[PDB]
């Protein structure tokens, strides 16, 4: 565990392990990617990996909302009940709150442990949606969007990760990897 | 008494921390997803706080029910004005939000708490340093405070925990600390009436004392786990002792045996359960615990 | 008798909000001293 | 020569679905895909592609799908469109439409359409709505194959008819947002909407997620066991295929209220005294009236609605000593909760649009874009009014029989509302035509028109489920002089229709004068030989009403069951909790200074 | 009903005993 009045590093100090397994490569080094995309199932794995990407990815959130004016500030969102062009910045948040619906809908993900593969459809429909926010960063906001990658190498995970399950065409990447 | 109506499953890693909003039937729940999520009463969460980074430790709501200040991981605070209920979770976001933001001890913050005063907070860190703040005056205490929470009944005096095994009571306007009174010390609560103070032992005793003498009036064992954390009544009967044995019993301030057991918690790791949070004007009670699972009761 | 007893917690309620008020004072007039 | 389905066969179907003056858009619908076919892969074909292939071009067809310009959408969703037709050999096209759906299901192509279909909800001639029509093409194809396949995919199948039917769009199922587009067409505040398709879409959605008449008639074999009920005597279903033109094949069935007034009859003529509503106490009468009882009450049938409407006086009588009662939530059930709300409306609309579509609120601005260009259109013109009104008929009978099996004061709520927009007068006035040109209507360019002859057949029976056990409705029946119309509708060989006109010629020939009788007896013949046999009936010999108010009882009943089983809140607003948890807690000096001096 | 109710007003006068042992200090 990590108990109280613990300050930062004694974090790494110290059911379902397939997220602890995930946080375990996680903090090993945030730049191995094949080594944290290579699986332990293959589904549910998916489902987990999907989780942890847009967790993470409320990082890049946050780094963007600090600066994403509309000076330089696309497609439509979709949380929306009725599709509307909720710009950049609205377009992020309303995204990873609709992913957090999904991937938290109870209908589609009663449990962690079986998925029916009558919803990993859903996951690519996520992952489409994160690679809009991928393109946003990458293209008005280069300069953030590579210090987040230096953080963590997100996109590089991501296209690997989609090559090995095939969510998106890899005609959709335009990042570099 | 109490049967399970909600499960607030929208966060990802464990909800840290958690707090009722005292007249709205709105809740607002922190995690360690960096992000903070506020519901309003399978149901879905109206606002989440982009402005958080790293994971958040400790949460307060201020009592006018208008502001939240959460501090964790990042060594920084944050202070929104809450959006009122009936908001549109999908929205367009509002950069005002964000009105108040304290950067002070370098450390991250393990413990908030909010004051009756309406001009004042509490925000310990693993620093060492308790800083007390006004929404841009801090006075600071240099005494391992793992908690630090404000007496209400005499806001001049507040209380401390520290990973040794014992607490110290100190002022406000004198900053000298009176007494101490006896391992590490999850959470530490206040009674709504000036003598009785709660505190939580790693040894999985309940303990109580005084705010004159500090003596060790009482001493249950609660669980099987180190007690995690504690929630008082708004009117002082009735007790919320969250265990790492992924089991909440409502004990009563008078009866200290399990007047009340729930266990609905996943031991996701070492460590269950974080926080529980009572209601003030429509009884409810919510456990966050380690899995990030919400659950209320009515 | 269900009818008569939801009046008596109306007034208990009645009471103890009143009770608030007064405690309230009182601290008020402790810490001003 | 006809065969009397809950639908025709699915060449026929997918034909029924275009306009005669939408052909050219198959031309472009491949102009479209193929150009971004060429640009996502090259030298290759769809059909000589491989599995992943085609899940990825699919996966990026729904990516594309999300671009906030109208055009750029309207030209994906031409795409995806000739992809659900996958276009040689029409077993050949079968085969492929069957596989490219399914992948497009697997992929999850329906829930993005219904978000782009809302998001055109929330916004004269043919172009003046293509995307919409688009759009709903492919829906309905899609429920059209994988329904055409209801009778490997099976857990496609099951997952798909079982969410559709599912409240998971705005907390309704889909058919309820298809009724909406329908209100909100015939409002006047839509005037674009695509018609026929909305029609067909919702057609399919209701067949696909209720069952059609073989399963109708499994379930109410099903809910009759269960409730103990003996089982039905015949095959309704089989008996009527096994038919003829103009046997005895129908075993009678009497009704306990026949009994009653027989018995109490008896009574009176031979005790001198009538009981009232007494069908046990015979001691007194003849030996050669026991045989008669026993006779009758060995014959008696009891349906779910006896039963059911006992059930519901029940629940009435005691409320609260465990009269609660749960109901399943089986598709038929959330179907009627969604439609609750404003099913009048609903009803109106369908048949304001049914009474627009009868052969003699521009409902033909779907199909509307040389001698031989007009007289195209107007056998176009036609066929679109002869599909909506199959498509309507069909969804009215549907969810008739469905209500009614699945709880038969829903059917009465839904009949009642469905006769005071005056549907009685307006299927006889549809029947008041030439029927057997409307029948041999040959108004299709690549006998029976199976169209139209189904559609009447579901008029008929929709007017039969109007009009029975209710004496006032029958009198209506009367009144507006159905007899020449039914009798003359009479000449078509068909034996599903004729006995379906014989089912009402009976039910109001006592009303007709012995007169009436003596003249058409080759009507009562056939009236003996294909109608089933009531014992103590007297529609041969019979000799001789308050409308309003028995309407107005009826309406109560209905109403009260409504209320108990989906207004809970203010249900028994009598015996009601209080909280006495402490939520109410917390839910000038003197009063202090004295109050604390008080001891 | 009137049993929950009878347990409620208990609650209540613990809550007022308690209150006015707290306030004779
Ligand atoms: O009462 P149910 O169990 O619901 O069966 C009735 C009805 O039975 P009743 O005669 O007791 O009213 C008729 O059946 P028959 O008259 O042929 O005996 C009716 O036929 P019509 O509507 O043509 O009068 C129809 O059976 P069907 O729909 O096959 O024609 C219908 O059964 P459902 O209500 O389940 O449709
Ligand atoms: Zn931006
Ligand atoms: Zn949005």
């Amino acid at each position: 565990r990590n108990r109280p009045g613990t300050k930062a590093q004694d974090f790494y100090n110290w059911t379902l392990a397939v997220q602890q397994y995930i946080q375990q490569n996680i903090r090993a080094d945030c730049s191995n990617i094949d080594k944290i995309l290579e699986p332990p199932d293959e589904g549910v794995w998916k489902y987990e990996h999907l989780r942890q990407f847009c967790l993470e990815l409320n990082g890049l959130a946050v780094k963007l909302q600090s600066e994403c004016h509309p000076d330089t500030c696309i497609f439509l969102c979709a949380a929306h009940k009725t599709p509307k062009e909720c710009p950049a910045i609205d377009y992020t948040r309303h995204t990873l709150d609709g992913a957090a619906c999904l991937l938290n809908s109870n209908k589609y993900f009663p449990s962690r442990v079986s998925i029916k593969e009558s919803s990993v459809a859903k996951l690519g429909s996520v992952c489409r949606r994160i690679y809009r926010i991928f393109s946003h960063a990458y293209f008005h906001h280069r300069q953030i969007f590579d210090e987040y990658e230096n953080e963590t190498f997100l996109c590089h995970r991501f296209t690997k990760f989609v090559m090995k399950y095939n969510l998106m065409s890899k005609d959709n990447l335009i990042v570099p990897i | 008494t109490w049967n399970p109506k909600y499960t607030l499953r929208s966060h990802f890693d464990g909800v840290r921390a958690l707090a009722f909003h005292p007249v709205e039937p709105v809740l607002v729940t922190a995690s360690e997803d960096h992000t903070l999520k506020l519901w309003n009463l399978d149901v879905e969460p109206i606002y989440t706080f982009r402005a958080h980074i790293g994971p958040v430790l400790s949460l307060a709501i201020s009592s006018n029910g208008e502001q939240c200040f959460s501090g964790g991981i990042d060594a920084t605070i944050q202070w929104w004005n809450m959006p009122s209920p009936s908001v549109d979770p999908y929205d367009t976001y509002e950069p005002n939000v964000l009105a108040g933001t304290l950067v002070g001890h370098t450390d991250a913050v393990w413990g908030l708490a909010y004051s009756g005063i309406k001009n004042q907070l509490l925000s310990c860190s693993a620093d060492g340093t308790v800083r007390l703040w006004n929404p841009p005056c801090i006075c600071t205490y240099n005494g391992i405070p793992t908690s630090v929470d404000f007496i209400g009944c005499d806001p001049a005096h507040m209380v401390t925990s520290f990973n040794t095994g014992s607490a110290v009571i100190y002022d406000l306007e004198t900053s000298q600390s009176l007494v101490i009174l006896s391992n590490h010390i999850n959470r530490v609560v206040s009674h709504p009436t000036l003598p009785v103070t709660i505190t939580a032992h790693e040894d999985r005793h309940i303990k109580f004392f005084d705010n004159k003498t500090g003596k060790m009036i009482h001493s249950m064992v609660a669980h099987l786990d180190a007690v995690t954390s504690l929630a008082v009544d708004p009117n002082g009967i009735y007790l919320m002792s969250g265990s790492h044995d992924c089991s909440i019993r409502l004990w009563n301030l008078d009866s200290k045996t399990c007047v009340q057991e729930i266990t609905a918690h996943r031991k996701k790791l070492d460590e269950s359960i974080y926080d529980v949070a009572f209601h003030s004007s429509k009884a409810y009670i919510a456990s966050a615990g380690a899995d990030a699972l919400a659950k209320v009761f009515v | 008798e269900r009818k008569g007893q939801e009046n008596l917690k109306k007034d208990l309620v009645r009471r103890i909000k009143m009770l608030e008020y007064a405690l309230k004072q009182e601290r008020a007039k402790y810490h001003k001293l | 020569e006809f065969e009397y389905a809950d639908t025709d066969k699915w060449a026929a179907e997918l034909s029924e679905l275009y306009s005669y003056t939408e052909g050219p858009e198959f031309l472009m619908n491949r102009k479209c895909f193929e150009e971004d076919f060429r640009i996502h892969v090259t030298d290759k074909k769809w059909t000589e592609l491989d599995t992943n292939q085609h899940r990825t071009h699919a996966m990026r067809l729904l990516d594309g799908l999300e671009v906030t310009a109208r055009e750029k959408r309207l030209k994906v969703a031409r795409a995806i469109l000739y992809v659900a037709q996958g276009t040689s050999s029409e077993a050949e096209v079968q085969s492929w439409m069957r596989y490219n759906i399914f992948l497009l299901l697997e992929v999850g192509t329906f829930n993005a359409l219904v978000e782009l279909l809302n998001m055109e909800i929330d916004n004269i001639s043919l172009a003046d709505s293509t995307d919409l029509r688009v759009l709903l093409n492919i829906m309905y194809l899609i429920v059209e194959t994988v329904h055409q396949e209801c009778e490997e995919w099976r857990t496609m199948r099951q997952t798909f008819r079982a969410e559709l039917g599912s409240p998971l769009y705005n907390n309704e199922p889909f058919a309820i947002m298809l009724f909406g587009m329908v209100t909100k067409f015939c409002s006047g505040h839509a005037p674009h909407f695509p018609m026929k398709k909305v029609l067909l879409l919702l057609w399919k959605t209701v067949l696909c997620t209720l069952g059609g008449f073989e399963e109708l008639q499994s379930m109410k074999a099903e809910k009759r066991s269960i409730l103990g009920l003996p089982p039905l005597p015949e095959d309704s279903i089989k008996v009527i295929r096994n038919m003829r033109a103009a046997g005895l094949p129908w075993a009678p069935k009497v009704r306990e209220k026949d009994i009653e007034m027989f018995l109490e009859s008896s009574r009176s003529k031979f005790i001198g005294y009538t009981l009232g509503s007494d069908t046990n106490t015979v001691v007194g009468l003849p030996r050669p009236i026991h045989e008669s009882i026993k006779t009758l009450k060995q014959h008696k049938y009891t349906s779910i609605a006896e039963v059911q409407a006992q059930m519901e006086e029940e629940y009435l009588r005691s409320p609260l000593s465990g009269g609660e009662e749960e109901v399943e939530q089986v598709p038929a059930e959330t179907l009627y909760q969604g439609l609750l709300p404003s099913l009048p409306q609903y009803m109106i609309a369908l048949l304001k649009i049914l009474l627009a579509a009868a052969p003699t609120i521009n409902i033909l601005a779907d199909v509307l874009p040389t001698v031989l260009q007009s007289m195209k259109l107007g056998v176009d013109v036609n066929r679109h009014k002869e599909v909506i009104v199959k498509a309507i008929s069909a969804v009215l009978l549907l969810l008739l029989k469905h209500f009614k099996l699945n709880h038969v004061y829903q059917f009465e709520y839904m009949a009642q509302h469905l006769v005071f927009a005056n549907c009685i007068p307006l299927i006889l006035k549809f029947f008041n035509q030439n029927i057997m040109s409307y029948i041999t209507a040959k108004n299709s360019i690549s006998q029976f028109c199976w169209r139209n002859l189904f559609s009447c057949i579901n008029l008929l029976r929709i007017l039969n489920k109007l009009t029975k056990w209710k004496h006032s409705r029958t009198m209506m029946l009367v009144v507006f002089k159905s007899a020449p119309i039914l009798k003359r509708a009479l000449k078509v060989k068909q034996a599903m229709m004729q006995l379906y006109v014989l089912k009402l010629l009976k039910v109001q020939t006592k009303y007709l004068g012995r007169q009436w009788r003596k003249s058409n007896m080759k009507t009562m013949s056939a009236i003996y030989q294909k109608v089933r046999h009531r014992l103590n009936d007297d529609w041969a010999y019979g000799n001789d009403w308050d409308f309003q108010a028995e309407e107005c009882a009826l309406r109560a009943n209905i109403e009260r069951f409504n209320a108990r089983r989906y207004d809970r809140a203010h249900s028994n607003p009598d015996f009601l909790p209080v909280d006495n948890c402490l939520q109410s807690v917390l839910g000038f000096q003197m009063n202090y200074d004295l109050w604390l001096e008080r001891e």
